[PDB]
């Protein structure tokens, strides 16, 4: 998990489905 | 974009019941691999630490993750969202180094015919942890309003306060790739060449070299999505959900065949030595 932003709501999304690694 | 993020259901039928196979079979295997080596030299330390440091990641890996299945909400604490990745990197990296020193104990087995072995497994289980801190610093939930629901990610955030920690995460994908996969995958590979060359009987050569490519077959594919969602992610293509669906399927695979290369170890020891045959026989 890494992100750019906390404001697009596609990254967090992604992270949020993905595993934990 | 769309907006199809989202896990496929026949994916999830199909990888609660592949996860739970692989978890209880590791579990059995590794306990009992664990058992049968303490009813003593080098290569029994480190094939106990191996199997030791091998159920950890298997008990903090599998479940968590095949609960983000059904639930992929993270009910739990902060402080143990911050704790578990630094757990599995622990494990892993143990995980590693115990095949690599592994590897150098069956080169020089044949090559040079427990202190030294002590001395070596503390310093591979005090550099995992070492290696694993700054993931332990990392992580943090935070509760992102979608539009439609609140989340509650645990994840690495972009913004924190240590300026090394920004750095690290900068390359986070990289160093993990090069230290976890090339690293112990060239040194294994190096070594058993070299001593199957000095041997050269041909049996325990296919073994080690069939050993090595399972590890390295059973462990790419985690590597590979962490890399592509690195460098194949865009900002401006419309496709990037699509590719970012399917990084989810690519990684939620690793993961499941990464704990079969935890469990092909043990396997491994009942379909070559005689000895561990008898002792997993009966």
């Amino acid at each position: 998990c890494s992100c750019s932003s906390l404001m697009d709501k596609e990254c967090v999304y992604f992270c949020h489905l993905d595993i934990i690694w | 974009c769309q907006g199809p993020i989202e896990i496929k259901e026949t994916f999830k039928y199909i990888n609660t019941v592949v996860s739970c196979l692989v978890f209880v079979l590791g579990i059995i295997g590794n306990s009992t691999l664990l058992y049968i080596i303490y009813k003593r030299n080098g290569p029994n330390i480190l094939i106990a630490s191996l199997a030791l440091g091998d159920l950890l990641h298997i008990v903090i890996d599998i479940p968590i993750n095949v609960y983000k299945l059904l639930a992929e909400d993270w009910p739990f604490g902060a402080e143990m969202c911050k704790l578990v990745p630094f757990i599995q990197k622990a494990s892993v990296g143990i995980t590693v180094l115990s095949l690599c020193a592994l590897s150098i104990d069956r080169y020089r087995a044949v090559a040079s015919w427990p202190k030294w072995t002590a001395v070596e497994i503390v310093l591979i289980w005090v550099v995992s942890v070492v290696l694993a801190v700054p993931e332990a610093i990392g992580f943090d939930i935070i509760t992102m309003d979608y539009k439609g629901s609140y989340l509650r990610i645990c994840l690495l955030h972009p913004v924190q306060k240590t300026a090394f920690m920004q750095f690290y995460k900068t390359a986070k994908d990289w160093w993990l790739f090069s230290f976890y996969f090339c690293l112990p995958l060239a040194i294994t590979a190096f070594f058993y060449t070299l001593m199957t060359c000095e041997m050269l009987r041909r049996e325990v050569a296919k073994t080690v070299f069939c050993l090595v490519l399972v590890f390295a077959l059973c462990w790419l594919p985690l590597h590979l999505s962490r890399i592509l969602k690195l460098t194949l992610y865009n900002q401006n293509d419309p496709n990037r959900c699509e590719l970012l669906s399917f990084l989810l399927v690519l990684d939620y695979i690793g993961i499941n065949m990464a704990s079969l290369n935890s469990c092909i170890n043990p396997i491994a020891l009942y379909l070559v030595s005689k000895r561990f045959k008898n002792a997993f026989k009966s």
